[PDB]
């Protein structure tokens, strides 16, 4: 029942301090921690991001994390800030200089002990834990190199507990650091056993949706932001509210997980329209089918068609008939079968929850394990090829306390995932 | 010489309806309306420069609000000289310009506007509405 | 927390400390006695009255621009001490200011430095401005950089130095200055930006449409390049970057630290009013080689690290635009070894223009930091510069006469060529 | 059952910037979207032309085409222009410049891939989808190429649908561009193969019929678009209203269309009255047929006396006596046996829909496969002919990524329309 | 969207863009200063200004323009005219030289050496500029800066551009009435660039402005600022189609594919009315017909070529105001019907008519007269063979005792290019003469 999440880096807390904007709309939470909302349904299952205190007031189950100590001031400072503990509050003096090997191994090291006692306080004070969950990025420093080692504990002290992973996946088009490659191939090879379920947030296909779908002109990090927590609060959906076809947060996994390597999933939400455009679309369970399988509306940078889907999944939002909510899943599968994969016939779960988002009619968060998944890792192999054979921008690294070995034994790792999901995307019957 | 007003249209009544800021061109050349939807930051719509073309609106036939298609297309070819339009009597502050079936109020005029109602119309009295900047 | 500590070595350190702390005076709104009528901890310390002292050293060896600046308008503002002046100057000599009368002067110049980096909780790093061609500024400079370097460790070292331009040069033995200079810098340097002056005054002609500017002009461009790199960690902004932030991603090797800078828009009233400074033209501006700081042709070279600080109302995706048309751009070429090399800190701080000066007040600007070989070329014209006159040995018995020995010219002159051959192997394709 | 539209170049949309204005007037709704019809039985079939929203609007099934952002700009600036979907005005940066070569291969080439994203998303919205509908000009580039372009790709994929265009073939009278024997020859024998009806418009005839048909001083291009979007309406009442005899486009096609390349039907429309003659003309079933049958109502610029009827279709709307439409067309034919080719007894298609269009007391739409059409296609191969023999104004199409054999090609095609309607004029039993 | 650059070489090129940018202002509501009054307004505010001026963050509009000249007298002119908040400090290249009637010394000696700063203006326009069109260039070939200069121009901009529209506006000298000795030589040497490099060339001789105006417009002394006012005049016409909303809007290259039959066939004549003084304008039925029958009659156009000496190809007429898609028509008929002017045989369209709704704007105090519809004519025929086969034996006159090439020989050509001026213009008349051939 309960999910205890966590944030790392500036970028993580900024996504997390959205998600709890997003939380906090749905369940009618004021900013000042009193409850505000209208309806019992939101309230009875507070419990399972909110911890109540002696005086009434919500506090979120959210453990802050960043060796930066700037941003934190900001995020406290954000309109819902206040909502947090002091304690959970973690952050240290010294910047993790966008580097892996500080992030994990000197710097955040010696702050990973005190990170994890609160966790730990947190995990004690909740009854059930239903898991713990993530938002990072793999390209920085203390979001993916102290973060991995936040998920590392954290299985090996809660082996059977669901761990979320929510990470960034830089693109060229927005590599607006150096490091990507160098960062994203250190924290992959840790996110393959380290992590239950895998969510990959590509920038630049968030900047795409932007574009496209829903006409933002000047959009910002707030808008992706948005556009992130929307996903990651309806992932959980079921969880606080009932509906006709209940899930839990392992129900993901399970269904699409077929084979224990295969755990970085696809994006997806819909709707999503822009605001002029949003009165002439007649909202429904078709449109959000089809909403579901289009390319530019999954927000990680990769086009599905060269790939085929190991598995999908929908979590409907909303009063809806129970005819369509898989009907329309028999019938894209029927229709595309080649974009399927032949021997796992029924490739999409399906989850209904009644209570649809604030302010929108009916909603759905698409969530698939695809074959093309794996272009990413191509191009982020290439890259880290290409820095790696001419030793580059590794006396950093290598002056923390890295070896040599490890970046060769990443990029033997990330190889074999990327074979391993090439393989299943022609594997014949 | 046009006369420039500023008007909004409240589509907030409808679903998922907005308060849409417009401005007004009444082109004395021929009596024409021209409306310019204006653009806020952020505001996810496509961009369209022009609202409404340079024509002549014709007024309501009723007060019920409903607009008549007749005029606009209609196999009867039929061209009446009772067909009253908008003319620049009826731009006033407060005024609601029933267009094509939308209650669009006029809040503000310009200053070419003050000085054409004072000159012909002895409309001296200038009090605009608040409500029709939209925010920057 | 997020402080840095400025070091200003040299004439040439001087005047620029006084036009970077004349600017962040304005920035910050703290009035010259300095009291304003948590942003600024990082350059000045509140005191139990509530005025705000510089964390800054001026050191020099003679004592004209100290006595300047201790009669200025500034001088209720800076402090008393951490305000160093010797007695005699080091004339161009190296020897001079590294073996004899900077020896007598560097203990208090450590002292300063320790007292305020006890005062300074979370320091960044030390920022040191000086030009190598000098005699304080290379022999002094150097030697500080040594003992800063021995004492604090691993401490980030960010240095501004004001290279030879390669014709128009003020000394005879700024040559050998510089390159006696080049092993320190080189050994003992974290980043090196170079700042040659004839640079800044071809784009000052070019841009500010100015026909008789200056040094207090070159001056107050280094001031605005210094603001916009440390706004990162002054202001709140989209991408907040700190020293080691942006260090991690521009120095690739430990001996390729030598950088270049530009500065866009730069731009007079007259011209600026008139002109849309979206963030693609700022940055095709930046990129044009004619506003740059250092004269170096990257169509000579290969580029192989950009760091663009962004200040303004500019937004992530005008940035990744410009980024886009940048790469796609074949006119500059990167290496090939460095696919992204690509660093983008944006910061929500508009530069602020000091009264009297020529900057036009922007609404958003752009200073870019590139590590590239195509900067090999003003070590390839320095050495040759030097050579010709160790040929015969010219000047040379001033130095050794000082108490420097003779074989630390063929050091110094091995060291800069082992600098040449690196670069042309870190650009010479996989 | 259910019809999607397409409108091509400036010429296409803006034709259907009042064809909308008339059906929306048809089926009572205002530009607001919103339905203030008197009558139950106007929204009986409105889906045939609207799809409803979320809001209860009712958005057309129309997807407009133009490389010009100009005209899209002017329709929505249209009375109406409000009522389409945003997402359907897809345009691009720079106009075709009226080139066919621009308009087909280059510009409109990379812009059809959007194209048909838009009309399958609309088909498949629509339940039973029955016929695309198309209006365009051959004389134009971006109207002729691209929408010629356009019905080419829907052929493939919608084989067993109704192909219907509008093209407005024009003449040297009006003649207004020169590369307008190029462009027509270059669409013609495109729209012979992939249209299933190919009902031609002539602005001349048009412009004739506004000055002596209806008395008017200035008629401007918006009453030339108002008598063809009437006549456009009117073809498809029976698929909207209920009737004695019913119909649909199919039930035309097949009873107009004998041999398959004869499928170029002329327009036509009545009742058409001055405005001063509205009172004083007696609106009978026998002035409607004697108006069809004379030939200045006919909207092509060519005249059926030098030409003979292959077979011809009277799509009667309002309420009337059946024989008087039945018996009345059969004295059409026993007095005008000339008019009408042997072999086929009782060329006239007769079919009666109750509901007049709003305003009238009876009305009729007029359809006619006559071999006059014919002198259209001479008329342009003839001053084609005498623009090819020099190579002028070839330039600009070959150097674009065209040749001169599939002009030959062309030239060819549309002399063999030709002959095969000359085959049927002098043929004897 | 669709943004055009104006160039303007020379000092005939700077006036004309002083009178086209003076015109283009008032016609758009934009004062002197560069801002738009909040008070004022003459239309809608939509953005039909994009086409020529760019709109800065604080409502300031600036022209999209590049006055390049060798000499600094009408640079500084500008800079100091009513005009000079309005235009910009940089986009304005002023040299230290004229170029002195001398084609090679524009083009070899000081040319190249203020070439590379104005295609670095013009980029910086470019960057701006989203849709662009083209580049329309105002020039003289008759003079040195605006032959030679804007030779090396169009040759740098084609290289580099590509295929982007270039349409060259050049007061070619008639040799019956001209002011300059070597500028026939400056001509023939120009033919080059504005045969290959030039897209659509627009004729615009004085002194067929110069009669124009003083018997039409009661003027008896025309002046080159009525000369610029009618070039502004035509220049506004032929872009109001894409600036302004109309019956037929029409952008530069739909009606270029309709100009130009073929590559090297692109010299073009121009004409516009009713271009009448005040006194006449009220007393005058102008109406369409009218108009069209005064555009086409051969004394009244803007080039001394007759059409009665040659046959037309393809006529473009732009119509402005409240022209009715019918009026144009008829007159086309009509036209048709009158057998003073012929067409060539493989053309029986021939004619490409579009019609904007923005009537002519009148500056104060100009020739034209306030008038509620006009038409310009842009129209190539063949009957331009004979400028060509006049302003050759101009050249060939002039070549033949080799006066005057001592000059261009010593500032850096070779004088072999004489002689293939010479015989790519031989070649221009003889393909006119084959395109007019009947077939
Ligand atoms: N940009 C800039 N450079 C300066 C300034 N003042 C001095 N310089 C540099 O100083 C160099 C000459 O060195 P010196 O005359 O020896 O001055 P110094 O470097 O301070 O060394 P000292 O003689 O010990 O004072 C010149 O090449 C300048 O580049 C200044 O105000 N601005
Ligand atoms: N239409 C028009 N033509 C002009 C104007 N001013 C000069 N000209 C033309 O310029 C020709 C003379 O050339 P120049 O005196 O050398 O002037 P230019 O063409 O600008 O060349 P440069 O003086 O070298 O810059 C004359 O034959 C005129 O046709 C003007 O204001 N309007
Ligand atoms: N979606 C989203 N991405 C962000 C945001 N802020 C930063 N990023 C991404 O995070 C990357 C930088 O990672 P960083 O935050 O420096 O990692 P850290 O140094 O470990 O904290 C950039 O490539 C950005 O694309 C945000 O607010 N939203
Ligand atoms: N201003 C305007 N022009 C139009 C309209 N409809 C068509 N046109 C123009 O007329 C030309 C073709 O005329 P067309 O529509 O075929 O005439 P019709 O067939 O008699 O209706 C195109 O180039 C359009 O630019 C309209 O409603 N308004
Ligand atoms: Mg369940
Ligand atoms: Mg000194
Ligand atoms: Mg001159």
């Amino acid at each position: 029942r309960e999910i205890v999440s966590c944030q790392a880096g500036q970028c993580g807390n900024q996504i997390g301090s959205k998600f709890w904007e997003v939380i906090s709309d749905e369940h009618g939470v004021d900013p000042t921690g009193t409850y505000q909302g209208d309806s019992d349904l939101q309230l009875e299952r507070i419990n399972v991001y909110f911890d109540e205190s002696s005086g009434g007031r919500y506090v979120p189950r959210a453990v802050l994390m960043d060796l930066e100590p700037g941003t934190m001031d900001s995020v406290r400072a954000g309109p819902y800030g206040q909502l947090f503990r002091p304690d959970n509050f973690i952050f240290g003096q010294s910047g993790a200089g966008n580097n892996w090997a500080k992030g994990h191994y000197t710097e955040g090291a010696e702050l990973i002990d005190s990170v994890l006692d609160v966790c730990r306080k947190e995990a004690e004070s909740c009854d059930c834990l239903q898991g713990f969950q993530l938002s990072h990025s793999l390209g920085g420093g203390t979001g993916s190199g102290m973060g991995t080692l936040l998920i590392s504990k954290l299985r090996e002290e809660y082996p059977d507990r669901i761990m979320m992973t929510f990470s960034v996946i830089p693109s060229p088009r927005v590599s607006d650091t150096v490091v990507e490659p160098y960062n994203t191939t250190l924290s992959v090879h840790q996110l393959v056993e380290n992590s239950d379920e895998s969510m990959c947030i590509d920038n630049e296909a968030l900047y795409d949706i932007c574009f496209r779908t829903l006409k933002l002109t000047t959009p910002t990090f707030g808008d992706l932001n948005h556009l992130v927590a929307a996903v990651m609060s309806g992932v959980t959906c079921c969880l606080r509210f009932p509906g006709q076809l209940n899930s839990d947060l392992r129900k993901l996994a399970v269904n699409l997980v077929p084979f224990p390597r295969l755990h970085f999933f696809m994006m997806g939400f819909a709707p999503l329209t822009s605001r002029g455009s949003q009165q002439y679309r007649g909202l429904s369970v078709a449109e959000l089918t089809q909403q579901m399988f289009d390319a530019k509306n999954m927000m990680q940078a990769a086009d599905p068609r060269h790939g085929r889907y190991l598995t999908a999944s929908a979590l409907f939002r909303g009063r809806m008939s129970t005819k369509e909510v898989d009907e329309q899943m028999l019938n894209v599968q029927n229709k595309n079968s080649s974009y399927f994969i032949e021997w796992i016939p029924n490739n999409i779960k399906s989850s209904i929850c009644d209570i649809p988002p604030k302010g929108l009619k009916m909603s759905v968060t698409f969530i698939g394990n695809n074959t093309c998944i794996q272009e990413m890792f191509r191009r982020v192999g290439e890259q880290f090829t290409g820095m790696f054979r001419r030793k580059a921008f590794l006396h950093w690294y290598t002056g923390e306390g890295m070896d040599e070995m490890e970046f060769t034994e990443a990029e033997s790792n990330m190889n074999d995932l990327v074979s391993e999901y090439q393989q299943y995307q022609d594997a014949t019957v | 010489k046009v006369l420039r007003c500023d008007c909004t249209w409240d589509d907030t009544t409808n679903l998922y309806g907005t308060k849409h800021f417009l401005t007004l061109y009444y082109f004395l050349s021929d009596g024409s309306i021209a409306f310019v939807e204006k653009d806020v930051q952020n505001s996810g719509r496509d961009p369209f420069p022009k609202f409404l073309s340079r024509q002549r609106i014709a007024k309501p036939t009723s007060a019920s609000g409903k607009f008549d298609s007749s005029s606009l297309g209609s196999v009867t070819f039929k061209e009446d000289a009772n067909t009253v339009y908008y003319t620049a009597e009826d731009i006033r502050i407060g005024n609601v310009l029933n267009l094509y079936g939308r209650q669009v109020k006029i809040h503000d005029y310009n200053q070419y506007t003050r000085d054409y109602m004072a000159e012909k119309f002895g409309i001296t009295a200038y009090a605009p509405i608040p409500g029709a900047t939209p925010p920057p | 927390m997020r402080e840095a500590i400025c070091i200003h070595i040299g004439q040439a350190g001087c005047q620029v400390g006084n036009a970077c702390w004349e600017l962040f005076c304005l920035e910050h709104g703290i009035q010259p006695d300095g009291s304003m009528p948590d942003a600024f901890n990082t350059f000045f310390s509140e005191t139990g009255a509530g005025k705000h002292v510089p964390r800054c050293l001026f050191l020099d060896l003679e004592p004209t621009v100290v006595d300047e600046v201790r009669t200025g308008t500034y001088r209720q503002l800076f402090n008393p001490e951490q305000l160093v002046s010797g007695k005699e100057d080091a004339a161009n000599n190296y020897a001079r200011g590294h073996y004899t009368i900077g020896k007598e002067i560097v203990d208090l110049a450590l002292d300063r430095i320790r007292k305020l980096a006890d005062n300074c909780t979370g320091l960044q790093g030390f920022m040191v401005f000086h030009a190598v061609g000098g005699g304080t500024g290379s022999g002094l400079g150097a030697l500080l950089l040594e003992r800063l370097s021995v004492d604090y460790g691993k401490k980030s070292k960010l240095g501004y130095t004001v290279y030879p331009s390669p014709q128009v040069s003020t000394a005879v033995v700024e040559p050998y200055n510089c390159v006696l200079s080049t092993h320190s810098l080189l050994e003992h340097t974290d980043v090196a930006t170079m700042l040659d002056n004839e640079a800044i005054y071809d784009l000052t002609r070019r841009s500010l449409d100015i026909e008789r500017p200056s040094y207090t002009n070159v001056n107050r461009l280094i001031g605005q390049v210094v603001s916009s790199l440390t706004a990162s960690l002054r202001f709140d902004g989209a991408l907040n970057v700190d020293l080691t932030e942006f260090q991690t991603n521009l120095v690739p090797y430990p001996r390729i630290h030598f950088v270049l800078t530009s500065y866009a828009p730069v731009v007079s009233a007259e011209k600026a009013y008139h002109e849309q400074l979206s963030v693609a033209d700022i940055t095709n501006s930046v990129f044009e080689p004619a506003g740059m700081l250092t004269k170096c042709d990257p169509r000579h070279g290969k580029y192989m690290s950009c760091c663009l600080m962004y200040r303004g109302d500019v937004v992530p995706k005008d940035v990744n635009a410009a980024i886009a048309t940048i790469k796609t751009k074949r006119t500059i070429q990167f290496v090939d070894w460095c696919p992204t090399g690509f660093k983008c800190g944006i910061n929500y701080q508009p530069p602020t223009v000091v009264p009297g000066g020529d900057l036009a007040k922007v609404q958003r600007a752009v200073c870019m930091i590139a590590n590239s070989t195509a900067i090999a070329e003003v070590f390839a014209r320095i050495d040759h510069k030097f050579d010709l006159m160790y040929s015969k040995r010219a000047f040379v018995h001033w130095y050794v006469g000082e108490g420097m020995e003779e074989g630390e010219f063929s050091e110094a002159r091995e060291d800069l060529a082992a600098l040449e051959k690196d670069y042309e192997e870190v650009g010479a394709e996989s």
